Parts: C-alpha cells; structure tokens; sequence
C-alpha cells in the first residue's frame, strides 16, 4: 500500500501516496529554464518573466522526456521527499498512450529511479474505479484533451475511445477572449489568472442554451459581481454559461468537432448493442474541467435525447472528481489483490522496457 | 444405459438434501428463471414454490413412490388453466393434451438488466434483504439465461456474497472496488458464455460453425485457412458441449483453454490481437477478442463461387476467401451462404451446377450489394457522423422528400444499421429485419 501514485496532466500534476484520500502534492506541469539552472511546478511559473516555460505534457501524451525527468525528480524529492527505490510507483497515461510511450516510462522509472515495482493504468479507468464500478463509460476532461472511454470489467475498448482537442486552458481562453469583447481587457498572463479564477467560480453550463440566452438578454437575474485584485469590481453576465457551452459546441472556438454530449453518444455506439445499457446507466464523469456546476443535468438532458427512449440515463459526477483519477490510483494500489499486479525490477531485466503490458 | 426412470426425482431429492430447503430454493429461482425467460417475477416465485413443496414432500422418509411423479403431474395440470399463475413456453398450450417437461425458449438478444448504482444496491438490500437476492435472481436469470445452470448459481451467489458483504463494510467504495475484481472471472464467463451461447441456440451447430470462421476470418483478415478454421470448430465444438452441459466444469474448463489456442495461433497475426493476447487472464484476453470489430479489409479480387463436382474443406475455404475480403458483417454473410450451398449441395448431377451456378451467383452478388448499401459509411465514421452522411445520401436520391420525411428514413435506416452492421449484431432480430429491410431497400 505504502506505494506512490502519480498522476501525470497536461496542466498539473497530482501526487500522493497509495492510501490517503487526495494527492498530497497538485503542482503546474511544467518545467523552465533561464532565459539567459532548472525549476518545475508553481516556483517555475512565478519566476516566468526571467525563463523559458516548457509543457511536458501537451494532449495527455509525454513529448518531451528530459522535462518530464525533471518533473518527475521534483516529484519524488521536493514535493513527496521519499527515495523512489523504496516505493512500488504507479503512473498514469492517457486513454491511447503508443506502447513504445508506455515502455519508455517504465525504462526511466527503472532504470533513471530504480524504482522497485511499477504500474502504468489508464486514467479514465481508475475514474471508474473510484466510483467503485468496473464496467462503465468515463468522460475525462482536464486541461489539455478530453476523452470518453468505454469500459467493460476493466477492459477500455480501444476501438470506442473518443477524443475532443478541447478542455480547461481552451475554456480559460476562450473566456478571456469574451469577456474582452465585453468591454473588459483580459490578456496577459496575470489577468489569464483572473480569469481562470472567474470560470472556477461563476462559470455554470446552462440546462437550456438559448433559454439562458434569452434571459440574460431580458434581464439581470443572472449577473454576478466579481472582484479583481485590485478593487475594481466587475458583472459577469452570459459568459458565465457561454464559455462552458464550448463544451457542447466546439464551434464557439472555431472547431468543427462534436460536442461532448456527441463524443459520449458515439462512444456507446462503437460498442456492442447488449452492452450499451451498461454505459447508459454507468457515465462517470471526472477532471477538473467536468466540475461546472449543471453539467451533469445538461448531460443527462442531451443523451436521454439522443439514446433510445426505454434507456436508463445516469450521470455519476461526484463532489471530489477533480482528482478521481488519482483517487482510483490510490484505491487500486493499495488493494492486497493488487500487489501481485505490480511490475518488479527483477521482472524488467529480462524483456526489458517492453515488458509494461 | 438408459438413466433410470427416476433420473429427476433422485436428482432433486439429492439436491435438497445436500443443499437444505433455503439453498435448494435458490437453486430453483434461478433454474426456472432461465428456463422461462419471459416468466414475470411472480410466474417463476409461484412456480417455485410449488416445485420446493413436491419436493421437500416426495422427498420426506416414508414418501409414496408415486407422490414425486404424482405431483409433478399436478403441476403440469396446473400449467393448462389458462388463467395460470405458472409461465408457460411458447405454444405450450399445443402440448395441453409429456412436451411440457423439454420444451425450447429462444434467447434473449436484447437483456433489459441494469445493475443499479451501489448507493441504490446497497438501499434495496437494507430494505430486505431475501427479497433484493430473490429479485436479483429472478431478473438476471431470465436475462442471462443461456449460460449455463452452474455459471449461474455460481455467479448470482458470489454478486450477492459481495453484496452483503460490501454494504456493511466501512468502505462500501473500497470494498466494491476489490470484490468486483474478484469477481471479474465469473462474472465475464458467465455474460460471455450466455451471449455465444444464444448465437449458437439461434444458429444451430452448422450455421454456428459458419459464423464462427466468418467473424474469426474478419478479425484477422491476413491469417490463412489452417490458422482459424481449427479455432472457429474448436469453440463451435465447445459451444455444442457446454452450452447445455450439467457438468459444471465444460464452460468454465473448456472456455479458458480456448483463448490459450486462440493466442498461441493468433498472437503474432495482427497488431489487436498481439494486444488482446497480452491480457492478465484467460477471460480478459476472451473479452478482448470478442469484442473486436471486424477488420479493415485487405480488398482482392472477387472470389469465386465454387460449383464443381466436389469431405468439406473447398466451402469453408470459399467463406474464409470471401469473408476475409467482403465488406458485409457477419449477419448478412452468414444469411446468404447458408442457403447458397444448401443449393449447391442439392445439386449433386454435373449438368446442375451448369443451370444454377449462374443464379446463384447473381442472387449472391446481388445480395451483397444490397447490404453495403444498408451498411454503407456506418463503420467508417462515428454515429452522429454516419447520420449526417446517410441524410446527405438519401437526399440526393429523394429530392421530392419533406425534410420530415427525410428525417424520418434516416431515423430508421441509422437504427437498423446501429443494430445489424457491426461484428456481434443479434441473429434472430437482424435476420427478420434484414428481410424486411431489403424489401424496402428503394
Ligand atoms: N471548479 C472548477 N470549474 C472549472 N474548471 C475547473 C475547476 N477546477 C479546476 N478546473 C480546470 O481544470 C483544469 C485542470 O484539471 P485536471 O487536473 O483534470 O487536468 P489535467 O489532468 O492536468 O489534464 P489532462 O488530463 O488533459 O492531462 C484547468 O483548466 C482548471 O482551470
Ligand atoms: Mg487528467
């Protein structure tokens, strides 16, 4: 149980150990360098105007390793301050991580931190995990990517993933950019922090779209007063709901993709008919970026509309899924069941890397 | 040897015994609950309870050696009323005047059993307990029923152990979490089992055998006759042993021992099988492989309808040719070979196949044609992507349609296509429905 969990976002990292019930340690993926040695997480960000910020991490895939090192050293030794080679370690991917990205995590686990044991599971199925199900379809939206994975006992069907190049840092910029249209002026990096504070706070998806609209046009029943740093106080109107409608319309940021209503929709439909219901019945939604308040009746609202009339619709969106992916890595690692799922050194020298599958 | 007029009665009273009245009653829910598939929750409770009464009487030391047989009896009398409290197999009635003692129930292709979420488990099961295990019995039974009787009890036993056992746990979440991994063996056999089982009971042995190296040649595509044909016979085999076997160990042995030969010959084939091969366990790896969609196809030349003088191997390597390089699904291949070479077959003598093989070359050809097009762009693009295509299709195709009217062909053509044209569609449904689909085809 005493085993590390670290899940490996786009925008943060979470880290913590196999047991508690939240990460420990939720830092800014990143990693800088002078301008003209190396620092990771917030103090890297602070320090931006002096460094070159580098995302590790763009879409849920590693790109770039040397960083990714970085970030994982930061992790063990300043944010955790524990000695790799004494804790099994289990790491996150995303929903289609290549094999080759897979085993060469487990080579520098290994090989770089001499970890003893290892673990690479895939996000959206540990989402499901914490909701205690094995069988169900994850909506997974973080900072960078969005995904709806279908699961059956544990198995992701590969064939039935969706995919939507549209979450969190889209929704903070998008934002940004209407509430400048407003009359307001949001955009460098200080004010992006504004507004990501504004949409953690007042954002809202709409159970009806153009209703809402309307109603904000008619009146000022949905207003909201926010202040800034600085005193100035200003009134957020529909973009309190406009810039999570993105969401559901990829359109407001120029994408032509569907929405998430749609993703999760063709998902069930990629699988086969006497399974769906099983979906249906079980939409676990996770990430930072599912957090806005009515999203799950907006939800339940779309597919009740899109699936057939007899089907159960239930939308399973917990108050704490912001870490559910990493709540799931802690549950299953620290189940007695699942030690002997674990990858040990002596194991890895003999296929190699290869060997994490 | 011919088993002993009194096969059943030392059966049960065995069973009884051995079990007690409480277990033996389970037994028994779940045994008429997949017996009577369409039996309401009070049709099976009410049966059961008169079988447990004969029984545990027929069974008691002193018994009259006609009560057993004479209840039983009384029973069946009891299944003719007509307004009977006892469900009743399709047509049973034709039987009122012993048919009624093995009588056959179609599959179930469409289950409506939806496990609650675990707050609503665990509420019902607090409620009352006997009752949630009695309605999860009853309900899951009737929806699962093909699998095996053993697989059953043994499944349905172990859910409601992990049932009780997680609901008074300080971890509900927690607990779940590791039982239902636990679990996920059983629980995988026994939906798997029930779901090849109703393809074999709609198909029968030789469509079944059919089917199987069908889909087994569309999974892997670039594989050769000798790599699958031994696979597709050897769960056919499995399938006609098992499916209806007392012996609880057939599917539970049998299945597992299956995916091994599956890997070892599959394995290093294809790039999804490589990956369905490298699951923990036997039924992972079965899961995986079941699911698998059918293959991009390799796309050759067109094959040619064997209609010379000629064991069995030059039919089932004409399907394997023609499987592996046609872009139909299964339910509509396995719907035209089987009465094309009953044809064929019929035939011989040489002068026949001079006079037919051109008809049946067409007709096949034609039928072909006719589900690609039912079919066409469904498994390309994703649904919400496939409708939009398919109205743009229809539209230009039936200018003078009303919008309403165009909506409402695309509403039905995308519902056929999301229930027929896919790797693992329902046989008896898609059958009946492919029929009346090509009658409307425009
Ligand atoms: N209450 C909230 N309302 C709206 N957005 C929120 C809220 N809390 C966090 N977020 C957003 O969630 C994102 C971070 O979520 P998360 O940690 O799930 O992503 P990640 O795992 O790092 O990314 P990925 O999964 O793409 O690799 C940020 O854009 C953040 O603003
Ligand atoms: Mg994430």
């Amino acid at each position: 149980t005493t085993a590390l969990v670290c899940d490996n976002g786009s925008g943060l990292v979470k880290a913590g150990f196999a047991g508690d019930d939240a990460p420990r340690a939720v830092f800014p993926s990143i990693v800088g360098r002078p301008r003209h040695d190396s620092y990771v997480g917030d103090e890297a960000q602070s320090k931006r105007g002096i460094l070159t910020l580098k995302y590790p991490i763009e879409h849920g895939i590693i790109t770039n390793w040397d960083d990714m090192e970085k970030i994982w050293h930061h992790t063990f030794y300043n944010e955790l301050r524990v000695a790799p080679e004494e804790h099994p370690t289990l790491l996150t991917e995303a929903p289609l991580n290549p094999k080759a990205n897979r085993e060469k995590m487990t080579q520098i686990m290994f090989e770089t931190f001499n970890v003893p044991a290892m673990y690479v599971a895939i996000q959206a199925v540990l989402s499901l995990y914490a909701s205690g199900r094995t069988t169900g379809i994850v909506l997974d939206s973080g900072d960078g990517v969005t995904h709806n994975v279908p699961i059956y006992e544990g198995y992701a069907l590969p064939h039935a993933i969706m995919r939507l190049d549209l979450a969190g840092r889209d929704l903070t910029d998008y934002l940004m950019k209407i509430l400048t249209e407003r009359g307001y002026s949001f955009v460098t990096t200080a004010e992006r922090e504004i507004v990501r504070d504004i949409k953690e706070k007042l954002c809202y998806v709409a159970l009806d779209f153009e209703n809402e609209m309307a109603t904000a046009a008619s009146s000022s029943s949905l207003e909201k007063s926010y202040e800034l740093p600085d005193g100035q106080v200003i009134t957020i109107g529909n973009e309190r709901f406009r810039c999570p409608e993105t969401l559901f319309q990829p359109s407001f940021i120029g994408m032509e993709s569907a929405g998430i209503h749609e993703t999760t929709y063709n998902s069930i439909m990629k699988c086969d008919i006497d399974i769906r219901k099983d979906l249906y019945a079980n939409n676990v939604m996770s990430g930072g970026t599912t957090m806005y308040p009515g999203i799950a009746d907006r939800m339940q609202k779309e597919i009740t509309a899109l699936a057939p009339s007899t089907m159960k619709i239930k939308i399973i969106a917990p108050p704490e899924r912001k870490y559910s992916v990493w709540i799931g890595g802690s549950i299953l690692a620290s189940l007695s069941t699942f030690q002997q799922m674990w990858i040990t050194k002596q194991e890895y020298d003999e296929a190699g890397p290869s060997i994490v599958h | 040897l011919e088993r002993g007029r009194d096969y059943e009665k030392n059966k049960v009273c065995k069973e009884f015994s051995h079990l007690g009245k409480e277990d033996f009653t389970s037994l028994s829910l779940v045994l008429y609950s997949r017996k009577f598939p369409s039996g309401t929750f009070e049709q099976v409770s009410q049966l059961v309870k008169e079988v447990v009464s004969l029984t545990e009487a027929c069974c008691a030391e002193g018994a009259d050696p006609d009560c057993y047989d004479t209840r039983t009896s009384a029973l069946s009398a009891k299944s003719c009323e007509s307004n009977s409290p006892f469900p009743v197999h399709p047509g049973t009635a034709e039987c009122c005047t012993l048919c009624m003692a093995a009588l056959k129930h179609q599959p179930q292709e469409f289950p409506t059993y939806v496990e609650p979420t675990n707050d609503e488990i665990c509420e019902a099961f607090r409620k009352d307990p006997k009752e949630y295990a009695n309605q999860f019995m009853w309900e899951y039974s009737t929806n699962y029923g093909q699998a095996p009787l053993s697989l059953l009890v043994s499944y349905t036993k172990s859910y409601l152990s992990m049932v009780g056992s997680c609901c008074t746990s300080a971890s509900p979440t927690v607990c779940f979490l590791k039982e239902r991994l636990q679990l996920k063996h059983l629980s995988l056999l026994t939906t798997l089992s029930n779901r090849v089982c109703s393809q074999y009971a709609a198909y029968g042995e030789k469509k079944s055998r059919l089917s199987n190296l069908i889909k087994l040649a569309q999974k892997v595509p670039t594989a050769d006759l000798e790599d699958v044909l031994p696979l597709a016979e050897d769960i056919t085999n499995i399938l006609s042993k098992c499916c209806e076997s007392a012996s609880e160990d057939c599917m539970a042995k049998e299945l597992p021992e299956h995916t091994v030969k599956l890997c070892d010959n599959l394995s290093t084939k294809n790039s999804k099988f490589e990956d369905c091969c490298q699951e923990k366990t036997a039924m992972d790896v079965f899961v995986c492989t079941y699911f698998m969609p059918a293959a991009q196809l390799p796309e050759l030349p067109d094959v040619e309808l064997p209609t010379n003088k000629d064991n069995t191997k030059v039919m089932d390597k004409y399907t394997f040719e023609l499987s592996r390089r046609t872009h139909l699904p299964e339910v509509f291949l396995s719907k035209v070979l089987e009465p094309t070479l009953k044809s064929l077959g019929e035939c011989c003598s040489t002068t026949c196949f001079n006079a037919k093989g051109p008809l049946l070359k067409k007709e096949l050809s034609s039928f072909i044609d006719k589900g690609q097009e039912l079919c066409a762009d469904y498994s390309e693009n994703t649904f919400t992507e496939y409708k939009k295509k398919l109205a743009e299709r229809l539209k230009a195709k039936l200018p003078e349609a009303t919008p309403t009217e165009l909506a409402k062909l695309v509403n039905k053509r995308s519902d056929f296509a999301s229930n027929c044209c896919s790797i693992n569609s329902p046989p008896l449904y898609c059958d009946s429905e492919i029929d009346a689909e090509l009658k409307n085809i425009l």
